């Protein structure tokens, strides 16, 4: 539209909330492959932060491409290097969600703040494969990664 | 005349051919099949089938196991789970395997495992004694 | 609030596995049960107490076995039964606003009793 | 009866072992050409 | 619909068309390989059947057991392969059960197991997965034969249903009988066979069972790959035929949008 | 017009719903297996 | 021109079998090699903010990549190789780069010297 | 369009004839899922009539939802319940078609008036499954379901 | 679009230069199948010209269709007639290429101007099979057919 299209040029950072992601229940609905920034550079935020951010984006984009094939084949037919990609991408999608302190009225959960180091470490680990043994729903609406581990344990126990 | 059909799951050697005589191993013991042999069914031992064509040439194939049917109409069907020409084998390997199998023969883990060792031993025994 | 907290979540889960195991088969069964419970007539609204009664009956699992095409009638019949037998419970739920533990037990008894004698 | 059948084997197993032996006793060249088309991938499910 | 709706639909259909085109390419590759490998397996299996063909062994009709081995794969998108095989399986099972015979069913492939797990759910004796991912080998047939013999089911008769590969366009759901040494021994046609005690006979029966299973696997794999080739070719053609109409509609709607916006602008300009 | 990546989900047609359902099925199965494995590991690790 | 003339064709061939890339297997060695060369060529064209390369260095990198001295390398490492190989060539063989820059052509003498450099470096990686 | 869009609010019962159906040869081309009425009330038309009409609409809507997949992955990629639904939906689509008296010169077929009870009965039977053995074409351009059975018999020979 | 829609009401013919034929080395790139004309009518151009053009189009369409099968089922599974049509189609494709007096500096070959009758004769002969016994490259970038025969001789001497 002309109005947002024109505003895009006047911002140093845009976080395009998306309706499709909000339909999946991920809140905030921020669209990882459409939110950009001007300080997302290896010089301003550091090498490791940049590598992790780009890794998250690339894995999500690969997952987007794979969904087209999953349309026809089904998911049993996917190779074993891609079922891993899809599983990791779903885990990352869930982990990007978070409960806010002003949304306690809706979700009921407790709002959390995740310092930068916790986010970078958690996404590093999810990408590396250090959590292939936890179900994806373990990451839904949690703060740091350790809380996802604790939630996975609680789901297992109550199973 | 004889209609010979020699086949492995993977490949085929003779297919309704016309050979004169074919010498096959067996559990009940070696025998040769000629143009009107009496009907039989048998299952092979690891040995080497020899085929003599209408003209006088011998082709030797080591077969590991399978079956051989000689029918009323003088049609031989020789199916082998693994058939290989003798040039496709190496002594050193087979002899080392035979010695290894004998070495494990002392370790009679059980009647089953003993059986498997014995089968390996005789298979390698025929391998060497046909290669050597 | 109490009943809807569970009901909305169960429907939310069932809505992503609708285009079709044991656990998930139970999930779909429950979702279809709830969806048949959300249907309604026309020009026939219900008191909040009856709405919560039937939603509780359907969401605790007291309809996980009854046939789908029968819930549409079960609900109806069930409502009449309560409105004809246990109006005191509905009045208590409505006045108290919340579903008290004794009220919850009374509802449990009533739901199981009607279920057994409904077939 | 035969000695292997005494343990209860079947001729299928006997042929498996014999064929495995012959396969193991092939030239280094033909191993790469016979190792495939020999293995099995099927797997069973409890009933 | 709105221009955005048609744009999104057209993009998705283009994606699907590309996916099915690549799928047809892959299925063609696998089918060429399988039809290359089916040449020797065809003569091998025909040789295996030779005996029971040219010395006919009809089973004594006063038995009680049977077996039905249906052959198929795990993967779908292959026409009515699994459908035809399961239909034949259930047809034969019901026909036999009419006579009171206690049938049992072995499915090779998950699809066969699933299609028959509603009715005939109990009759299943064992089933196998991971079929068709790689070309079947004699190892696979020997595994099936072993898992059959070991299972404490002494079937008196049996049939195996599979899809004989007639041509890259057509296949026929064929059925081959398979007997048991109890039947083989007491068949008059076997009197003419020498050196047949009741031991070589059933070593030979075990081997014959493995042979027929392997033959059916090879036939069914070739048929399945040809069917997937055809099905994905048809799907790609349907997708392209749909993209034709969607592109025409998209161009019409794009022009309509341009005209409408322009008319609004000029009508505003004139009004002032 | 051209084709993007992951447009089947965007279109939202029957195929998109079929995506989301099939994927949820598969990962429900895997999550059940992983939860079972987590419980069993917990029991095997109390010792 | 000498190098990009063939790089353009290699990428053109890759772009028309890109769809298989996911399936990857189940296809002959022809398309397999096509889309194994295409991936390497693609990963050579990645570049970073504000770091343009001299023409001779681009020519050297594309030469290594397209003549075939990279098809035996895992794609993920290609970039590293580049970022290493480049520096190596910048340090030791400045004379060759000067000759390419001035002559503006890859003389067969320079072609041979460059092949030797690439082979020697790729050996020790 | 503004003209029909505006007139939709002045009518009790609408009947949306659609070119897509007419191109299939069905006539009258009425679109079952766009036609509406204000007396489709269980208290006005009874309960059997309302239930049959709503079952017909439900099954036609399900088939319409399936059509997107069917048009590409063929009918060989549907569950068994889906195949059965598609068969019923095609039977019903055909059975809705009728030959009019004024269209004799076009079609040549004799025009039929189907009483309401016969219509309800026929659709109730098609939905129950009493006619899963007949072919679709047995229902094309017939009056009450008796003629459908008769035409199926004629085709069977 | 209104612009090409209005333009095409006046076009008496169409020539479709295609990249996919410059890659194959055939020049001019004119696409033999997309290219059309209003005067491809036996009344206008004549019966023999029309029949030759129709024959070339038919054989080229057949080769286009068979290219997919060759690319899928393999070449070894084509009948003798199919292989003969493939040979004819490849020879015709190469024969359509011509050297231009203005593109001498590119090809180096001296340019040729093939008169109409010689073109019709050459394609009649190629289609009838008179030249089934010549190599494909004997036809690449030649003028009349007789020049193709001369090239065929000189490439085996």
């Amino acid at each position: 539209d002309p109005a947002p299209a024109t505003t895009f040029a006047h911002l140093d950072a845009t976080t395009v909330l998306s309706r499709a992601i909000a339909e999946l229940g991920i809140y905030p609905a921020v669209d990882p492959l459409d939110s950009t920034s001007r300080i997302m550079d290896p010089n301003i935020v550091g090498s490791e932060h940049y590598d992790v951010a780009r890794g998250v984006q690339k894995i999500l984009q690969d997952y987007k491409s794979l969904q087209d094939i999953i349309a026809i084949l089904g998911m049993d037919e996917l190779s074993e290097e891609d079922k891993l990609t899809v599983s990791r991408a779903r885990k990352i999608q869930r982990f990007l969600s978070q409960p806010f302190q002003v949304a306690e009225v809706f979700t009921g959960h407790l709002g959390k703040l995740v310092p930068l180091k916790e986010t970078i470490k958690g996404f590093q680990q999810i990408l590396a494969g250090e959590y292939d043994h936890l179900p994806e729903q373990a990451f839904y609406m949690v703060g740091p990664i350790e809380e996802a581990v604790a939630k996975a344990d609680k789901l297992a126990e109550e199973h | 005349q004889m209609s010979f059909t020699f086949a492995s799951p993977t490949q085929v050697f003779f297919n309704s051919a016309n050979v004169r005589q074919v010498d096959v191993p067996t559990q009940t013991g070696a025998f040769g099949i000629l143009a009107a042999h009496v009907p039989t069914l048998q299952v092979l031992r690891p040995g080497l089938v020899v085929v003599h064509a209408e003209d006088g040439t011998t082709s030797k194939y080591f077969v590991s196991s399978g079956s051989v049917t000689v029918n009323a109409d003088s049609s031989v069907q020789l199916l082998a789970e693994e058939a290989v020409t003798l040039d496709m084998l190496d002594l050193g390997a087979a002899k080392a395997n035979l010695e290894k199998a004998q070495s494990e023969l002392l370790g009679a883990a059980d009647e089953a495992t003993r059986a498997e060792i014995q089968i390996r031993i005789e298979a390698n025994e025929a391998l060497v004694k046909a290669l050597e | 609030k109490q009943v809807a907290g569970t009901m909305k979540l169960e429907l939310a889960q069932y809505r992503e596995v609708a285009a079709f195991d044991a656990a998930t088969q139970q999930l779909l069964s429950r979702g279809v049960r709830l969806t048949e419970l959300l249907k309604q007539g026309q020009y026939s609204p219900m008191a909040i107490e009856e709405q919560v009664a039937v939603i509780y009956a359907g969401v605790r699992g007291y309809l996980d076995k009854l046939e789908p095409s029968k819930i549409t009638k079960f609900e109806n019949a069930f409502l009449s039964h309560v409105i004809s037998q246990h109006q005191a419970l509905l009045g208590k739920i409505r006045t108290d606003g919340k579903i008290s533990e004794e009220s919850d037990a009374k509802l449990k008894e009533i739901v199981t009793n009607f279920l057994a004698g409904f077939e | 009866v035969a000695y292997w059948r005494q343990a209860g084997l079947s001729y299928i197993r006997y042929s498996q072992i014999c064929a495995k032996a012959v396969r193991d006793a092939l030239k280094t060249e033909f191993k790469a050409n016979a190792m495939k088309t020999s293995g099995s991938t099927i797997k069973i499910v409890k009933v | 619909a709105t221009l955005k709706d048609i744009t999104r639909r057209l993009k998705s259909i283009k994606n699907i068309q590309k996916i099915t085109k690549s799928m047809k390419m892959v299925a063609a590759a696998k089918y060429a390989r399988a039809e290359r490998e089916l040449k020797p397996a065809r003569v091998y299996g025909v040789g295996s059947l030779a005996l029971y063909e040219k010395a006919d062994i009809k089973t004594p009709e006063d038995k009680k057991k049977h077996l039905i081995i249906g052959v198929s794969s795990d993967r779908g998108l292959c026409g009515a392969i699994h459908s035809s095989v399961a239909k034949q399986m259930k047809s034969e099972a019901a026909n036999l059960a009419a006579a009171g015979k206690e049938v049992k069913i072995i499915g090779v492939g998950d699809k066969i197991r699933s299609i028959l797990h509603r009715t005939h759910s109990d009759q299943f004796l064992v089933t196998f997965k991971e079929v068709g991912r790689r070309p079947p080998t004699f190892g696979d047939a020997s595994v099936i034969a072993l898992e059959l013999l070991n299972s404490g089911y002494e079937f008196d008769e049996g049939s195996i249903i599979f899809n004989r590969f007639r041509s890259v366009i057509s296949y026929k759901t064929e059925e081959k009988p398979i007997f048991s040494l109890d039947t083989i021994s007491s068949a008059e046609s076997m009197s003419i066979y020498d050196d047949i005690d009741a031991d070589v006979l059933r070593n030979y029966q075990e081997y014959s069972l493995a042979n027929i299973i392997y033959y059916s696997l090879k036939e069914s794999t070739t048929s399945e790959q040809s069917a997937r080739m055809t099905a994905m070719d048809n799907a790609s053609k349907n997708a392209s035929e749909m993209i034709d109409k969607l592109t025409l509609t998209f161009n019409r709607t794009r022009q309509a949008v341009i005209t409408k916006e322009l008319i609004e602008i000029i009508s505003g300009a004139a009004a002032l | 017009v051209r084709s993007s990546a992951g447009a089947v989900r965007d279109a939202g047609g029957a195929f998109g719903k079929r995506e989301q359902a099939e994927e949820e099925r598969y990962f429900r199965a895997r999550a059940k297996e992983q939860l079972a494995a987590l419980k069993k590991h917990h029991e095997n690790e109390i010792s | 021109k000498q190098v990009a003339g063939t790089m353009k064709l290699e990428l053109a061939q890759y772009r028309e079998v890109a769809a298989f890339a996911q399936f990857g297997s189940d296809l002959d060695a022809a398309t397999q090699q096509l889309l194994s060369r295409g991936v390497r060529l693609t990963e050579l064209l990645k570049q970073g903010q504000y770091s343009p390369m001299a023409i001779e260095e681009q020519v050297a990198v594309i030469y290594a990549g397209v003549r075939g001295y990279l098809d035996k390398l895992e794609p993920s490492k290609i970039t590293k190789f580049e970022n290493a190989f480049l520096s190596h060539v910048i340090s030791q063989h400045q004379a060759l780069l000067g000759k390419i820059r001035t002559d503006g052509k890859i003389s067969e003498e320079s072609d041979a010297k460059l092949k030797e450099i690439v082979t020697n470096f790729l050996a020790g990686f």
